[PDB]
């Protein structure tokens, strides 16, 4: 069982998705070290039958300026899906901060 | 753009510091952990940013921005322009905590 503070990582992205900085919490939870992701767009991670409800979520998020994602799958290091939900804010446009909960283990 | 994102907890202390602060504000994140934000702020500044970080849990997690002089680890005052909002897990009812996005701004116009 893990704490809430452990399930969640920050995420910091250009506006067109791509990772300018992750926390390394994201290692403990999906594999990836921050260093890998960077300037890779969030885009490449969504399991494909998220993906149009993702580019909804950027574009809500786009122009009201935050945006909570629903639920949606994200691709693990080693293979298989996490479940996970982010509260995305505009900071402005200059970036996007994300806060990134996981709502289930790997699947 | 120079940048650094920081967590907070509802009095001001920092609770998580990016490694970009260096880059930022010349300390490292072992410099500002533990300590209050408003320990870095100019004297004029230090009650707007407490009044910042009071109101910014009642805005219902949108961005509230402040301008403030950040003493740097050359004791040099930096314009930041602090971008926060808060966040709290919503399967839990942990207090919510300060996400800020900091970054040195000009002040010219
Ligand atoms: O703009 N974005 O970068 C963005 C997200 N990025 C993201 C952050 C962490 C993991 C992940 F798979 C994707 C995740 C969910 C989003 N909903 O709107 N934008 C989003």
């Amino acid at each position: 069982f893990k704490g809430l503070d452990s399930k969640t990582f920050l995420s910091e992205h250009s506006m067109d998705m791509k990772f300018t900085y992750c926390d390394d919490r994201i290692t403990e939870l999906i594999g990836y070290h921050p260093e890998e992701l960077l300037g890779r767009s969030a885009y490449e991670f969504y399991h494909a039958l998220d993906s149009e409800n993702m580019t909804k979520s950027h574009q809500n998020l786009c122009t009201k300026g935050q945006v909570v994602s629903g639920q949606y799958r994200m691709l693990a290091k080693h293979g298989g899906y996490v479940w996970l939900e982010t509260q995305g804010t505009v900071i402005y446009p200059q970036c996007i901060m994300c806060v990134n909960y996981v709502l289930s283990e790997i699947e | 753009p120079t940048r650094f994102i920081s967590r907070h907890n509802i009095e001001g202390i920092f609770t998580f510091v990016d490694h970009r602060c260096v880059a930022t504000v010349g300390y490292q994140p072992q410099e500002l952990l533990g300590k209050n934000i408003v320990e870095f702020c100019h004297p004029e500044d230090q009650q707007l940013l407490r009044d910042s970080f009071q109101q910014v849990v009642k805005l219902k997690g949108q961005v509230l921005s402040v301008m403030f002089r950040f003493r740097s680890k050359n004791q040099e005052w930096l314009w930041m322009r602090t971008s926060s909002f808060t966040f709290q897990n919503p399967y839990s009812d942990e207090i919510e905590y300060i996400i800020c996005t900091n970054t040195n701004v000009k002040n010219s116009s």
